């Protein structure tokens, strides 16, 4: 994700410690949001 | 110019401007808040 000049940007690339092999991402969505972000936290199920 | 939905007799301070800011604004960013601006070295919160 990143937020320059608004326009939040989605990526994701789902291949089914850590793979080595390299992997691309693919934009799903665009959408010009516009505002102050400074915080980050995820949700759980 | 617009001096009618703007302009009654006995006047009108409906609107609103701000002069005092921590910092300069950024381009394109609402900084919507009602703190008393910081003077010398006090933290007073309220008008005097
Ligand atoms: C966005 O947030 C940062 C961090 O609080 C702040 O420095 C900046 O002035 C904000 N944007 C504005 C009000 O232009």
């Amino acid at each position: 994700f990143k937020n320059i000049d608004g326009y939040f940007k989605i990526y994701s690339k789902h291949t089914p410690d850590f793979p080595q092999g390299f992997s691309a991402l693919e934009p799903l969505v665009d959408l010009p949001i516009g505002i102050n972000i400074t915080r980050f936290q995820t949700l759980l199920a | 110019n617009s001096n009618k939905l703007d302009s009654k007799h006995s006047g009108n301070y409906d609107y609103w401007y701000r002069l005092f800011r921590k910092s300069k604004l950024k381009p394109f960013e609402r900084d919507i808040s009602t703190e008393i601006y910081q003077a010398g070295n006090k933290p007073c919160k309220g008008k005097g």
